[PDB]
RNA sequence: ACAUACAGGGGGUAUUAAUUUGAAAAAGAAAA
RNA sequence: GGCGUAAAGCGCGCGUAGGCGGUUUUUUAAGUCUGAUGUGAAAGCCCACGGCUCAACCGUGGAGGGUCAUUGGAAACUGGAA
């Protein structure tokens, strides 16, 4: 569970262009923004608290899709806590659906390292050292920090939706579920997986990225 | 629109190829468009399109993109429960439920469709256009849009023995 | 127009088909290594030679034969070779020894697949189904980048095109890449259809 | 009359025609015969189960669709009631009980007239028996060795068929539900065809 | 309040011309 | 089946005839529904049975056919009256 006094600056919006299918999760108006309701905010997060723990006891991982800035360094550094996986940095167009290339590029950062004790330091020209330097620092740059992506994630986090669009477009084309911060303008009222929360303040981002964080961990410890 | 889905034997039927054309500098990019349904005849039925620079390729890119899209079917002894008007891109297909012994009364791309959909008896009419990924699409756009009895009368309280079958 | 890549890649990285010297007469040398190779071309309708290498050291010719098929050249136990040696010894007026090797990986070089693509081609198949079937066999016994291009009257056609089907890395301009080229014509009922083979191997 | 080859007209089709010995040569007839021939359209399926219905039978083609249009008169499946109106036939039922080796010498059997409907000469293959009908063979020319030959391989009377063989008189009982026709035609491809 | 793009009419910009009759780059797979 | 651009919205009003018309209550019965009787000839279509050696054909019997007429009911809707 949580807690609606837990909740100092996690409540609010951007509002200025709402989507109204978030009419029933509004509090009230107070200054300019439409600040969002707790008693269901709470209730919505103890079902994700049932429902990440209970989905995935067989082989089950999330993926952290947090790329917003302020939303990024929450999933960076609470999904090795958790010991799940996750994208910071630049999630990309494709890689739920085009699993089929990017296991070329989920391969290829652990490729540089097969290469690193049988042979790299000059014995190639100069001018494929460091541009190979260059394709690991990208391909830990833009891929995300997933590395033990064996399968598709049974399950998805996803943190800033409305502006992660692909995000969501390979979840609903793969039918696996969502879990997202619902900020003002998400599209999602038809799946009851999602949080109807604030994502403006590190904080706000934080203390309900880390419940879900540790709500896996309470799926761990008890039935395996 | 889902995941790749290889429950049973699945059965390929190739409703059209077509050679289309892309204008550049020099001649023209010209490839093979290859609308393909599949389906495994009880029930699940769905098509794809796919192209490639030739032929076989594009059949088979049609095989396994047309995997996603199966639909359900429900259906009543190799019959569809009611009439439909399955509607796309003005290029409808009127379906008509029918007797056992009665063939798949359908034109060209919507008995391709209907005869591995494991439907066998039906009275088809292919209304507006002829174009084949259009009535290919108005036939699934049909055939989706389908009504089984035990799932309307587990919609509305009124289940068995309610209505009238 | 696209050079060859063994014009490009005689003395770089890949040796001459001739390893011997002649200054003062040199067209009694040359022109009968064309004889001697001419009369290989005889026993390449069933042989499937790649190449012959020519090793006039003083006298005798330690002459280098890559077959692909080595069991035909030699007959039962070594009768073949001693027959057509005598015929060449008839046939240039000076001494040679067969060197024979065997060569295996058959559909990793470019002259007995352009032979066999030319003698499917000479047979009336379908020249797209050779094609990817050469391909593919030769990326199944490990290759990197086969180019494939045939030419001409395709299948019987009234206008020549050019069927080339290339996969992976065939790269004619990075100068340290031994790549085999070789175009064998098909004499077919409608022409004369020439393969090209262009296997890139690292 | 088709009058025709029967063996040629079988190896396109695909089916025997005759039972067995269709055998060695079992691809096409015609100059283009084994030169890898292609792919059937949707009219082509259904002309050629329409002709594997029509030639086995040997009927010409108005006979064939006059007995269509009275199949769909009958209370049923329209494929499978074709297929026991055509099976009730006079010719497919002297053949069907054995009293000759082949369906055109049951048509050369019943048509010069040596056998007997319930006591009546009927010297026509057209006849649709009704159920409950005895076929008599004609006393006169029962001694004729067209019939004691092939009365004398037994030849798998079905169970819609009683033959009596030392009276050479057999009863047609029932009629024959589908699965003791013959088995190798698809009946849904000849209702498809009749709607085209 | 601050940026870079697109929406429509208020009213902008006329260097100084002339074009050529008729056929041949057609186009295709179901499997091994 | 349409009418923005494909053929298609009168250039736009004022209006006559005509078409349609908000809610409730009572009543009637022209539309409407339901029933009976008369009638819609025979031949024909369709179904079934018999006679031609089967069929075509022929015959018998039933079904079907009207915006029909007379008449007994019902009143929710459309119409008439308050």
């Amino acid at each position: 569970m949580k807690q609606l006094l837990e909740a100092g600056v996690h409540f609010g919006h951007q509002t200025r262009r709402w989507n109204p299918k978030m009419k029933k999760y509004i509090f009230t108006e107070r200054n300019g923004i439409y600040i969002i309701d707790l008693q269901k905010t709470v209730k919505k997060v103890d079902e994700a608290y049932n429902f990440l723990k209970q989905v995935s006891e067989d082989g089950g991982q999330v993926l952290f899709v947090g790329t917003k800035k302020q939303a990024q360094e929450s999933v960076k550094s609470e999904a090795e806590r958790a010991g799940q996986f996750y994208i910071n940095q630049r999630w990309l167009g494709g890689l739920l659906t085009n699993y089929k290339t990017i296991s070329k590029r989920i391969k290829r950062i652990s490729e540089i390292e097969k290469m690193e004790e049988d042979g790299l330091f000059e014995v190639l020209p100069k001018k494929e050292v460091v541009e190979l330097k260059k394709e690991y620092d990208r391909l830990i740059k833009f891929l995300g920090g997933i590395r033990d992506m064996k399968s598709m994630p049974q399950a998805l986090f996803v943190v800033d939706p409305r502006k992660e669009r692909n995000a969501i477009a390979e979840a609903r084309k793969l039918n696996i579920p969502i879990v997202g911060i619902v900020d003002t303008n998400c599209d999602p009222d038809e799946i009851d997986y999602v949080i109807p929360a604030n994502d403006d303040a590190i904080r706000a981002v934080k203390l309900l990225t880390a419940k879900m964080a540790d709500a896996i961990l309470e799926g761990q410890q008890g039935v395996s | 629109a889902r995941r790749e889905e290889e429950t049973k034997e699945f059965e390929e039927r190739v409703v059209t190829i077509n050679r289309v054309a892309k204008v550049v500098k020099g001649g023209r990019r010209f490839r093979f468009t290859a609308l393909v349904v599949v389906g495994d005849k009880n029930g699940r039925v769905g098509f794809g399109t796919g192209k490639a620079q030739e032929v076989p390729e594009a059949i088979k890119k049609a095989v396994e993109a047309a995997k996603k899209d199966l639909v359900v079917v429900p259906r009543v002894e190799g019959t569809t429960p009611h009439t439909i008007t399955g509607r796309y891109g003005s290029g409808s297909v009127f379906m008509k439920p029918a007797a056992p012994g009665t063939g798949v009364i359908a034109g060209g791309p919507v008995r391709a469709v209907l005869e591995l959909a494991g439907i066998t008896d039906i009275l088809s009419k292919s209304l507006g256009s002829n174009t084949p990924i259009n009535m290919v699409r108005a036939t699934i756009d049909g055939l989706q849009n389908l009504k089984n009895a035990e799932d309307v009368a587990k919609l509305r309280g009124k289940t068995v023995e309610e209505l009238y079958n | 127009q696209k050079i060859n890549p063994i014009g490009l890649r005689v003395g770089i990285i890949r040796d001459w088909e001739a390893k011997w010297y002649a200054e003062k007469d040199f067209a009694s040398l040359l022109h009968e290594d064309l004889k001697i190779r001419k009369f290989i071309d005889n026993e390449l309708k069933e042989a499937s030679v790649s190449h012959v290498e020519i090793e006039r050291a003083a006298n005798r010719i330690n002459i280098a034969i890559h077959t692909g098929k080595p069991g035909m050249v030699i007959g039962k136990g070594g009768s073949e070779i001693e027959k057509l040696r005598n015929k060449l010894n008839a046939l240039t007026d000076k001494k040679v020894h067969i060197n024979v090797i065997e060569i295996k990986k058959v559909d990793l070089d470019a002259r007995l697949v352009a032979e066999n693509i030319a003698r499917q081609l000479e047979n009336r198949a379908s020249f797209r189904r050779v094609q990817k079937q050469a391909i593919t066999r030769a990326m199944k016994l490990g290759a990197k980048g086969i180019k494939t291009q045939v030419s001409g009257r395709l299948g019987g056609a009234d206008i020549a095109r050019a069927e080339q089907y290339s996969e992976g890395t065939v790269p004619l301009h990075t100068l340290r890449a031994d790549i085999d080229y070789a175009h064998a014509e098909a004499d077919t009922t409608y022409g004369k259809l020439g393969v090209k083979v262009w296997i890139y191997r690292g | 009359r088709f009058r025709g080859s029967n063996w040629k007209k079988s190896r396109r089709l695909g089916i025997s025609l005759s039972g067995t010995g269709k055998e060695k040569r079992p691809y096409a007839p015609g100059q283009h015969g084994p030169n890898q021939r292609k792919k059937l359209s949707e009219y082509g399926l259904q002309l050629r189960e329409k002709q594997k219905l029509r030639y086995l039978y040997g009927m010409t083609e108005r006979q064939f669709r006059n007995t269509f249009d009275i199949a769909g008169k009958k209370f049923g499946v329209h494929g499978e009631n074709f297929m026991i109106l055509l099976a009730s036939r006079l010719d497919a039922v002297v053949y069907s009980l054995g009293l000759a080796r082949t369906r055109r010498q049951a048509r050369q059997l019943v048509n010069h007239g040596h056998i007997l409907v319930d006591g009546k000469r009927v010297d026509i293959p057209s006849y649709s028996v009704k159920p409950g009908q005895t076929i008599s063979v004609r006393e006169k020319s029962q001694k004729l060795n067209i019939i004691v030959e092939s009365v004398e391989i037994n030849n798998f009377v079905p169970e819609y068929l009683n033959f009596d063989a030392d009276s050479l008189t057999g009863t047609f009982v029932r009629l024959p539900e589908r699965s003791e026709l013959p088995a190798e035609i698809n009946e849904q491809l000849i209702v498809e065809y009749y709607s085209r």
